[PDB]
């Protein structure tokens, strides 16, 4: 069944635009390591990889600046 | 926030126009059962009461 | 307005036949029997082998014109088993199936009064 | 099962219809995109063969229907059907209004090979037959009439 | 190598030798030689049409043995019935080479392999260079009476252009791959340095040449009244023509194929044959009718019905009240032998006649019968009748009239230009000193006819667009036309036709995109009318989209709105509250009612009922002369049957329409007008909105997509118009409404053409067909799970949202409702195919 107040995204792919937008990903990392494994894997597996390629080079030059 | 429900989903004629080439065309047609058949079969008198 | 033919349906031992007539007795039209169409003289009084060959019997007849058929069943007679055997009930389903309108089931198999 | 397979490079089944008697003739017009097939009952269907499918169904006849033929030729406005028979008849169908223009009963067996042209509509008709009777019409719009017999000796087939 | 030898008869090689386009023959061949694209300013009545191509023929433009220019001829008339005529006439004038003249009207029709001199028609060789964008086969072509300034015109040179350019690159350095392209290019006028001296069209300047001719004195008679049956104003003053004035044939410039059957169908009664050949030619002529050639063809401006238009006799007077016995003309002697009521040889020429009809006018007539032509534009500049004197013009053409953003959309009937009426004013003196009869006043003849328009300025550029794409071509922004249109404009355009499912995200038309280019019509009513054919809603669509493109029809605020005027008032709100109300309040079902109500009515009972419930007469009865004629339209092309569909009366009429019919006809529109639609603010600013119910139903703000959203308060926001059913009811206004256009009221309120409302649903099933939404990754965080069959498979549950918030560059957009959907995972994306109902 339906659910009302579920936007448009969650916070992860949010704070990934929002950080990638800002030069620097801190926040997301410190959510990223932070929340739990089962909905790592749930939000990592969807990455939205296609053509422009945006969201994957932005989560490889993330680790690139966590790491 | 009340949302609505919808699918929204997927005689004859008696002239003729024909071509620039010749070529005529007529309109369309109207539509177009089985049969009656019947089959009698006797009973013998001693499985009637089993019938 | 239909026309009639009559069906002579044999259900011999060891074959079938089927042959359709006008309603005399003369003018056979397309003898067909149960060797013809199969190819192993092992059933050639196959219901498989009696039900195309009345499929073919069909398909001629209302080539020719005839639109109905009063149908006979008639067994081997004489001093033998007297009564229709599968292949009969095999070539009667498949046309009375194959689009032709049916008259009058019978049974002209003789009867002997005690020959030898 | 009626198919139609264009000639042409794709040579896959354009069109595909379920007739309701096996019929033993077809015809298609002088001009192309007419298709007359009648079956073994009385029921001649024609069909326009680009987009294919029933353009008129033609209930009209009785017995199984002998061979037929068209009245084309190319811009025209009258496009008749001929309509043969086994039981001994011609009717006569135009395909502008889906009329009968005129019963004729006047044969002995199947009517076999007919054919229509007009000579200065005059538009006249020939049908032979199984019987060896040839029998031109003169075959006008209205109103039919009759002229000579002329009596082959054959059993004539498709007399063009 | 050089040439091959020709041959022609004596009496075409002396006419000729007469008419003056034999003078220029060496100069033009020449600049042909020394240049590709060779401009001619060139007329009618020369002879530059017929004997051009024997001369390029003689050039060596077919020749095999030549080894620069061993391609195809194609002669490029923009009307089959010119092509045709033209390929017979050049086989009969090259005669015993006349069989290499081939003609291709219809795209079904291929080369002919007699010919290497070969006719064609505008949109035929627009689809062989399509799927030939090389175009290896033709050495030559030829753009005659480009003048016209067409569609097919604009689009056929603009893609010549950088046609001949890459050949031409192609070719000087290697004749053996690569062989030239010769562009030779006429016109009637003489501005054709739209053609040449356009530095888009052409960086490089191309030579310019002229070859015209002679004429007689042309004497022109503008009367002293004008008439409203122009149809009787020609027939009468015809009939006086062919009863007094000396000998010389008629041309009757007049509008369309009825008119014109009936005027030739008139004249045959008046002058009849007892001749029973002559008879039954004119018989042959009035048989032979109609065509119309709906798809697989090029086609022309006989579309014979997109016209809202509507008439009067003090409408006409007041169009033309500036112009505030003894007739001009009506000079010269009866001569003998010419009886006032001789034999006249009638034919019709208009371009839906056959072939067996349009050779008929190049027959003499029987000796003492006087030949007659009507006709319309065919006979202006590319044919030329041999024998007129007297011609007489009703001055108006039917061709694309359409103005913007107020509901007109009308395929009719306009007033020819001063340039174009004085080109066909010039058929008179022709022949001999001639007479032409303009069938107005001079006065009228200054004011409404213009001097010097485009069918690309005339037509919207979204058609224009459509029209491009399904002729494969994508360099769009940058091409180059003579009148290049605004490029915000064609923007949007594209922008416009990738909302309605025309054009994919990477530019290349889809099969619904060519449906909807095959129509004559806009982009938006195409989409409605290919997709209502669905559960029976097509009489209501082609009524709603009818009503739309007439105009409004209710007398409401050109009038009232003390002793009578409350009651007059009252009534009238009666008569919106009775019969014209009954399902709904959304806004349009009433627009549906009142045409609905027009099958409940005897055709005697006609005036009460507009006179009653404040309705326009003209357009009441110009939108039920619409419907059939564009229910006609769609099914034709639609329908399984192309030609022979026919319009029965009580399908066009009516039937009424329950629940499911009102809500599908309700996503229909939103097909129609799924960039129009508009939010109530407090879905997405809840504080600048003020949502309460003592605001006025005027004032409660409305948001449209894709605007720009700076922070004025007043930007986005634009209000209802006072003309529906809210500003009468209002209540609460549902969240989601449409518009059709935008008016600016005096206190800078931007009101609306609002249509009807939709929830959540059906505008995103309207939606996803269109590249409107951006969909969202599974959202399943508290909801049921994503369920996959594969990993190029998905039942996932998402929501979408419409106006492309991504990256939101103020093109302000809102949410939906979460809906569950069936992804197929097209090349690294997820596409959705369907939805999934409840
Ligand atoms: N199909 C045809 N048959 C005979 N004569 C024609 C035909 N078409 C045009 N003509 C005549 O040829 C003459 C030359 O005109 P044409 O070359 O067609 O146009 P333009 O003058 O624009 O070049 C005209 O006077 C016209 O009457």
């Amino acid at each position: 069944k339906v659910t009302g107040r579920l936007g448009f995204e969650s916070h992860f792919t949010k704070q990934l635009r929002e950080g990638s937008q800002s030069k620097d990903y801190s926040s997301l990392l410190a959510t990223l390591i932070n929340f739990s494994p089962a909905a790592v894997d749930l939000e990592i597996r969807s990455l939205n990889s296609f053509e422009p390629f945006d969201e994957i080079v932005w989560f490889i030059d993330a680790l690139t600046q966590g790491l | 926030e009340d949302d609505d429900d919808d699918v929204l989903l997927d005689h004859e004629s008696k002239t003729v126009v024909v071509d620039d080439q010749g070529k005529p065309r007529f309109t369309s047609a109207s539509k177009t059962k089985i049969k009656f058949e019947s089959r009698k079969i006797m009973v013998p008198p001693h499985r009637m009461t089993p019938l | 307005s239909q026309v009639f033919g009559v069906a002579r349906i044999y259900a011999s031992f060891n074959d079938t036949f089927v042959h359709v007539t006008d309603l005399s007795g003369k003018e056979t039209i397309a003898r067909v029997t149960g060797g013809m169409k199969v190819k192993a003289d092992r059933d050639e009084s196959s219901p498989y082998a009696a039900m195309l060959a009345a499929q073919d019997v069909a398909a001629k007849c209302k080539e020719v014109g005839i639109t109905a058929v009063h149908v006979k069943i008639r067994a081997t007679g004489g001093t033998r088993t007297k009564t229709p055997g599968p292949g009969g009930q095999a070539a009667l389903r498949a046309l009375a199936r194959s689009g032709l309108r049916i008259g009058r089931i019978e049974d002209v198999t003789p009867v002997p009064s005690d020959s030898t | 099962q009626l198919l139609k397979i264009f000639h042409l490079k794709t040579g896959k089944v354009v069109r595909s219809m379920k007739i309701s008697s096996p019929s033993y003739i077809l015809d298609a017009d002088s001009t192309s995109t007419l298709l007359a097939v009648g079956g073994t009952d009385g029921s001649i269907i024609v069909v326009d063969i680009e987009n294919g499918y029933i353009t008129h169904s033609f209930k009209g006849h009785g017995g199984t229907i002998s061979s037929l033929k068209f009245y084309g030729q190319l811009n025209s406005k009258i496009w008749l059907l001929a309509s043969g028979d086994t039981n001994g008849m011609v009717k006569v169908w135009d395909l502008v209004k889906r009329k009968c223009l005129h019963t004729l009963q006047e044969h002995t067996s199947a009517v076999r090979g007919l054919d229509i042209i007009e000579v200065p509509p005059s538009l006249n008709l020939l049908s032979g037959g199984r019987d060896d009777i040839i029998n031109l019409w003169d075959f006008n719009m209205k109103k039919k009439c009759k002229l000579l017999k002329t009596l082959p000796v054959n059993q004539q087939v498709e007399s063009c | 190598a050089f040439y091959v030898e020709v041959s022609r008869s004596d009496e075409i090689q002396k006419a000729r030798i007469q008419l003056p386009v034999f003078g220029e023959e060496h100069k033009i061949m020449e600049a042909i030689h020394h240049n590709d694209v060779v401009i001619i300013c060139g007329e009618t009545g020369s002879g530059k049409t017929t004997q051009v191509p024997q001369f390029l023929y003689e050039a060596g433009f077919g020749a095999e043995d030549s080894p620069d220019y061993p391609g195809m001829v194609g002669i490029t008339q923009p009307r089959r019935v010119a092509a045709v005529s033209m390929a017979e006439r050049v086989a009969n004038e090259l005669g015993d080479h006349g069989h290499k003249v081939g003609y291709q009207i219809r795209f079904d029709s291929t080369a002919k392999e007699d010919t290497k001199v070969k006719f064609m028609t505008d949109g035929v060789l627009l689809r062989e260079m399509m799927h030939d964008f090389k175009l290896t086969k033709y050495s030559s072509i030829i753009i005659d009476e480009a003048h016209e300034r067409n569609i097919n015109t604009d689009i056929l040179i603009g893609m010549l252009s950088r046609c001949v350019r890459l050949r031409a690159k192609l070719h000087k350095e290697n004749p053996i791959e690569h062989k030239k392209l010769k562009l030779i290019i006429m016109s009637a006028t003489l501005r054709v340095s739209d053609f040449s001296e356009n530095k888009t069209l052409f960086p490089i300047a191309p030579p310019v040449l002229q070859v015209d001719a002679r004429q007689f004195p042309v004497s022109i008679h503008f009367n002293r009244r004008t008439a409203f049956n122009y149809t009787d104003e020609a027939f009468r003053k015809t009939c006086k023509i062919h009863q007094k004035l000396p000998p010389g044939a008629i041309l009757v410039f007049l509008t369309g194929q009825q008119e014109i059957t009936h005027m030739v169908k008139r004249l045959r009664k008046e002058f009849p044959f007892k001749k029973n050949s002559k008879y039954n030619k004119d018989l042959e002529t009035p048989v032979s009718k109609m065509g119309i050639n709906s798809k697989t063809t090029d086609l022309e401006a006989e579309d014979i019905d997109f016209s809202v238009q509507v008439i009067d006799q003090d409408k006409f007077k007041s169009a033309i009240r500036y112009e505030e016995e003894e007739e001009e003309g009506f000079e010269e002697v009866l001569t003998e032998g010419q009886t006032a009521n001789d034999p006249l040889y009638v034919l019709p020429l208009y371009s839906l006649l056959p072939t067996k009809e349009q050779m008929r006018v190049f027959q003499k007539p029987p000796q003492g019968s006087r030949l007659c032509i009507v006709a319309t534009n065919v006979a202006e500049t590319s044919l030329t009748i041999p024998g007129v004197r007297y011609v007489v013009d009703s001055g108006r053409s039917k061709e694309r009239k359409y103005n913007e953003s107020n509901g007109v959309q009308s395929f009719e009937v306009g007033w020819v230009s001063k340039a174009s009426a004085n080109q066909r004013s010039g058929r008179a003196g022709r022949t001999g000193p001639g007479h032409c009869y303009r069938l107005y006043s001079s006065a009228v003849f200054e004011h409404d006819f213009e001097q010097f328009k485009p069918e690309i300025l005339r037509m919207p550029v979204e058609s224009i667009v459509l029209q491009m794409k399904s002729m494969a071509i994508h360099n769009i922004i940058n091409f180059p036309f003579p009148t290049p249109p605004d490029r915000v404009a064609l923007s949007k355009a594209i922008q416009l036709l990738q909302y309605l499912g025309a054009l994919d995200n990477k530019e290349m038309i889809t099969e619904d995109g060519k449906k909807m280019s095959l129509f004559p019509l806009s982009p938006r009513f195409s989409k409605m009318l290919l997709v209502s054919d669905e559960k029976a809603c097509l009489p209501y669509i082609v009524a709603i989209v009818s009503a739309l493109s007439v105009g409004d029809p209710f007398i409401n605020e050109f009038e009232l709105g003390p002793e009578l005027k409350k009651e007059l008032r009252s009534k009238f709100y009666k008569s919106r509250s009775q019969f014209s109300k009954l399902d709904k309040f959304s806004d349009v079902f009433r627009l549906l009612s009142v045409v609905s109500a027009m099958d409940y009515v005897p055709k005697e009972q006609k005036e009460i009922f507009m006179k009653k419930n404040f309705l326009r007469g003209k357009l009441m009865e110009e939108i039920v002369k619409l419907r059939k004629q564009l229910m006609y339209i769609i099914k034709s092309n639609t329908s399984k049957e192309n030609i022979a569909v026919v319009i029965r009366n009580e399908d066009l009429k009516s039937d009424i329409p329950s629940v499911i019919q009102i809500k599908l006809l309700k996503q229909m529109i939103c097909a129609g007008f799924v960039d129009h639609v508009a939010v109530r603010a407090d879905v997405l600013f809840p504080d600048d909105a003020k949502i309460t119910n003592r605001t006025s139903i005027i004032n409660i703000p409305y948001i449209p997509v894709l605007a720009t959203r700076t922070p004025n308060i007043e930007d986005c926001f634009v209000y209802i118009h006072p003309t529906s059913i809210l500003n009468n009811l209002g209540e609460m206004p549902p969240k989601y409404m449409l518009y059709y256009s935008l008016h600016l009221g005096g206190n800078n309120k931007t009101r609306m053409n609002t249509l009807c409302d939709i929830a959540s649903t059906p505008l995103a099933n309207i939606a996803r067909k269109g590249l409107l939404l951006t969909y969202s990754k599974p959202l399943t965080g508290q909801g049921l799970k994503t369920v996959n069959l594969s990993p190029t498979e998905r039942y996932c549950y998402v929501v979408p949202r419409f106006g492309s918030t991504v990256d939101n560059d103020l093109k302000i957009g809102w949410d939906l409702n979460p809906i569950a959907v069936h992804q197929k995972k097209q090349k690294g994306q997820w596409t959705v195919i369907k939805f999934i109902t409840r």
